């Protein structure tokens, strides 16, 4: 078994500083190659650097001389150090376990890193009521950056959520929906409840939502 | 640099089919190529090292061929939770580059959407803002017309249109359209309906509600 | 043996793009590295950076990262020096040295190149008797030759005949942004009523050729 | 009195992998350099720190010839101070390295229609090389932390890959021979000195 | 990095005398185990390219003639000239190779020490076709003098000039060791005809006092 978890990601200002870490198991880091892969929001995917198993380092020319990656043997661990953010470095950056500088054969969840001058704002939640299968759900509206997660009644209904990709709107924020399908015959003797979290600005909401 | 080339950019199939998936390169890296399975949501996979060799854990189905400039990905016996983008990655040369990816949809039966409108809710019209929400839930084929009438006018520029990715049982879609209007423009009209033309409906559906 | 074959003076205003050439030949040039030196009038040798034409193998002064490309076409033995835009303190003498690898002399010199890099247009020389005047057997008498652009001029005396006791200076900058030379003769005191001197003065860039006689 | 024999090694029929390369003693002869400089069948001809024309009025107590056959794209690893997998795991020149280093393509000799896999390099190892060192190792690489016990598998991967060298790939992957050449002084007895 | 001094600055040595010029370095500028130190000199004669004398601070190149040596080891070296010749007027450059960048010195500009020589002052009043341009021209000539020092001063209407003067030198001539040179003294037309007396004042070595060359204009 092999686990590769990032960590590190956030909003940053043009021109900041961000280090991403990766903690690595199931292999032996100073053994290995390992690779950093970046894939802009909705695009394809880009190599950023490498770190040979004997510990030479390459870059490529679009973050040379701004990146730099390292390791810690004895906290496993791959280190990715970002200074002189641009907009465009705006990815979601990959740990990736590298066979002999060849291909990536294990891969992290990934990381987001948004650079960007906009300020982090929480979001708002309102209902989405039902009119007598029904469907309801709720409306995240006017947060930034991403990611915002949804769940309806904890994670007790899972069946029928749909949570629907952010949109940006022309303010600069994301908007955002998630909506369930429900039998009529529930209406208000069975409560729900969307759980709506945004990290970056710590938003815990939850809302109730009743027909009208 | 060396640029691949994916072929087609995007492709639907029924389950049980084969598919064939094509990469060009700009030069000759002589099998130094290798695929990967990138499902929505998270981290690509490995499938195919060496354009012939298959990743552990990945079923014979999945076949890659080819050498030289050209290069295939052959995936027979198709699932719905084969619905995924298909990179390739040259290491011949430095730097590595990859494919811009092909979008590998799942096919199905036509479903016919089911649409609700939901108004803008209270809370949110005391703030000076409302938005009116249409939803089409699981339907296929992802292609569909939504249009917003207010008192029979047909409204444009205001609405902003997300849908989901398909579903890993049914492969179905789901769209939201979400029409953002100010709180005097809100008032300024009564009847508010949501038009939906899909091929699983013989004639559009309108839902409506009055403010 | 290695030779080393320059570009032609070169002749620019400021902001203007230039790219001059060096072109190497003979046994050994595979064992050759090509750098280029500068000298700006009247100062030292200064050097700039170094390339191996079969790799493209570049290494830059650090008082000059930046400020010049270096690059070679191992096609056809020819290593280049580029700038992006010319200022004035760009007028000098580039160099080209090539040595049979790095770490070692530069055994080889070409002859240099010329560039000047000014604001000043082409213009014709005005040239001006400098009169004898009365002795002691030796008389002196001479040519001015001012306000001119760009270098250089070829002054004569008596259509090449008169070279003994010649003395051409060197030009001078004026501060409008051209040059002035002046060119004198040592002859005998006696010669001036009977011998009939004159300079010649040619100025190939803006086409002028001018002979002025140098009477008492 | 007897000529070096710079042409066993220039001209062999034969090149050694660069994680197993050859290195020939050259003592107690007279050497004409003349003979490789001048040449013409060289694309590579990089010398630090000496030139060539000047060895051939030169004493040396030592010389080594090593020679290797790499990728075209490799041949810029092989020069001090360099980074990479050839450097590193392969072969290594110090970052004062005193001698020449010669490259020329061999797509001919070293090269057949379906690939030549017979060149190998090291493709892991767990530290780089010190300058002049010769791994030839084929042990199992340990890349996790349960023992290998001499078997492929899950993080136990064949320390050594093999070159595709196919006469129709381009010339960064055509073969190349290399022979570097190295110049020593003990201060012992000379007995490598040009011609006189 | 490695900063190269030499000294002196200019050196005068008679024919067939030694002449001696030294190059300082911050640093060593040893390379390897190879104890070499990799120094190399340079001959610049007026007017031609560079061309290498004497490599690794001691071995001098084929073709140089046997009165050049190479001396010295560390930070110290010098380049010694046996027999002085008149072929050898030129400025002598010492660079290190040891690495990247190199340096050059600021270079030693080398003479024939010959013995003084006075100059013969002429002074050249401008003439009246430039006249009609609007300029005036005066031309003050220093003929073959040594040593190339002098003093020369306009005085127009004994009032000293400043800023308005360009002087030119030629090279050192290969026979007799001697320099010419010349001021020019530009001003308006305007300013040339408010003034009479116009003085080239000349003061050199081979002079008992200074020599004074001048005229009257149109008379
Ligand atoms: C490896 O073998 C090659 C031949 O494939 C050798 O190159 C040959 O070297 C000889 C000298 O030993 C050259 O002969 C000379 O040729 C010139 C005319 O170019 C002539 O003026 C001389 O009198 C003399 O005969 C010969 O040309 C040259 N051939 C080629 C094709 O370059 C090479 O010397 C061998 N390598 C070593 C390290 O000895």
């Amino acid at each position: 078994q092999v686990q590769l978890v990032e960590s590190g990601g956030g909003l940053i200002q043009p021109g900041g500083s961000l280090r991403l870490s990766c903690a690595a198991s199931g292999f032996t880091v100073s053994s290995n190659y390992m690779s950093w892969v970046r894939q802009a929001p909705g695009k394809g995917l880009e190599w950023v650097s490498v770190i040979y198993s004997g510990g030479s380092t390459f870059y490529a020319d679009s973050v040379k001389g701004r990146f730099t990656i390292s390791r810690d043997n004895s906290k496993s661990t791959l280190y990715l150090q970002m200074n002189s953010l641009r907009v465009e470095d705006t990815a979601v950056y990959y740990c990736a376990r590298d066979f002999g500088d060849f291909y990536f054969d294990y891969w992290g969840q990934g990381t987001l890193v948004t650079v960007s001058s906009a300020s982090t704002k929480g979001p708002s939640v309102f209902p989405l009521a039902p009119s007598s299968t029904a469907a309801l759900g709720c409306l995240v509206k006017d947060y930034f950056p991403e990611p915002v997660t949804v769940s309806w009644n904890s994670g007790a209904l899972t069946s029928g959520v749909h949570t629907f990709p952010a949109v940006l709107q022309s303010s600069g924020l994301y908007s955002l929906s998630s909506v369930v399908t429900v039998p009529s015959s529930s209406l208000g003797t069975q409560t729900y409840i969307c759980n709506v979290n945004h990290k970056p600005s710590n938003t815990k909401v939850d809302k109730k939502v009743e027909p009208k | 640099e060396i640029v691949l080339t994916q072929s087609p950019g995007t492709l639907s199939l029924s389950p049980g089919e084969r598919a064939t998936l094509s990469c060009r390169a700009s030069q000759s890296v002589s099998s130094y190529l290798a695929w990967y399975q990138q499902k929505p949501g998270q981290a690509p996979r490995l499938l195919i090292y060496g354009a012939s060799s298959r990743a552990t854990g990945i079923p014979d189905r999945f076949s890659g061929s080819g050498s030289g400039t050209d290069f295939t990905l052959t995936i027979s016996r198709l699932e719905p939770e084969d619905f995924a983008v298909y990179y390739c990655q040259q290491y011949g040369s430095s730097p590595r580059t990859f494919g811009q990816g092909t979008k590998l949809e799942i096919k199905r039966t036509v479903a016919a959407p089911s649409v609700f409108i939901f108004p803008p809710s209270d809370e949110q019209l005391k703030s000076g803002t409302a938005s009116v929400v249409c939803l089409l839930n699981n339907f296929y084929p992802r292609e569909a017309k939504v249009q917003w009438k207010v008192d029979n006018a047909l409204q444009s520029g205001n609405s902003q249109e997300s849908v989901t990715e398909q579903d890993s049982k049914d492969s179905t879609y789901s769209l939201s359209s979400t029409l953002t209007l100010s709180k005097a423009d809100y008032e300024k009209h009564k009847v508010y309906a949501c038009e939906v033309t899909h091929q699983g409906l013989s004639s559009p559906v309108t839902k409506s509600f009055n403010r | 043996e290695v030779q080393l074959v320059q570009s032609g003076a070169e002749v620019k205003k400021p902001g203007e793009s230039l790219k001059i050439s060096c072109k190497g030949s003979g046994y050994s040039f595979i064992t050759y590295w090509i750098g280029w030196v500068r000298q700006m009038p009247g100062k030292g040798l200064e050097w700039m950076g170094i390339i191996y034409p079969g790799d493209s193998d570049t290494r830059y002064s650090p008082s000059f990262q930046g400020q010049v490309t270096i690059s070679a076409d191992k096609s056809i033995n020819t290593a280049y020096l580029q700038w992006s835009s010319l200022k004035a303190s760009d007028t000098a003498m580039y160099y080209c040295a090539g040595s049979s690898g790095i770490s070692t002399p530069m055994d080889v010199w070409g002859r240099g190149t010329t560039v000047t890099v000014s604001s000043a247009s082409t213009k014709g020389p005005s040239v001006f008797p400098l009169a004898p005047s009365s002795s002691g057997g030796t008389a002196a008498l001479g040519c001015l030759v001012k306000d001119y652009f760009p270098e250089p001029v070829t002054v004569s005396w008596n259509s090449g005949a008169l070279t003994s006791g010649v003395h051409t200076f060197p030009a001078v900058l004026q501060s409008s942004g051209l040059y002035s030379l002046s060119s004198v003769v040592t002859v005998p005191s006696s010669s001036l009523g009977t011998q009939t001197y004159i300079c010649n003065v040619n100025h190939k860039p803006s086409n002028t050729k001018v002979d002025k006689k140098v009477e008492p | 009195t007897n000529l070096c024999p710079f042409g066993e090694v220039f001209n062999a029929t034969r090149f050694a992998s660069v994680y197993a390369w050859n290195r020939k003693r050259i003592s107690n002869c007279v050497a004409d350099y003349s003979v490789l400089y001048n040449s013409a069948s060289f694309s590579t001809f990089k010398c630090y720190g000496v030139s060539p024309t000047k060895l051939n009025d030169l004493c040396f107590t030592n010389v080594y010839a090593d020679s290797f056959v790499i990728r075209g794209d490799e041949v810029r690893q092989i020069a001090p101070g360099q980074t990479g997998k050839i450097a590193d795991y392969n072969y290594k020149l110090p970052d004062d390295f005193t001698g020449c280093v010669i490259a020329w393509n061999s797509n001919n000799l070293d090269s057949k229609v379906g690939g030549n896999y017979n060149y190998l390099y090291r493709l892991f190892r767990k530290s780089n090389l010190k300058p002049f060192e010769r791994d030839i190792s084929t042990e199992i690489y340990q890349a996790g932390s349960t023992p290998c016990n001499g078997v492929e598998g899950f993080n136990c991967y064949f320390p050594l890959q093999s070159y595709g060298f196919q006469p129709t790939n381009g010339v960064g992957y055509q073969p190349y021979r290399v022979v570097v050449l190295s110049f020593e002084l003990l201060h012992a007895p000379a007995t490598v000195c040009g011609p006189k």
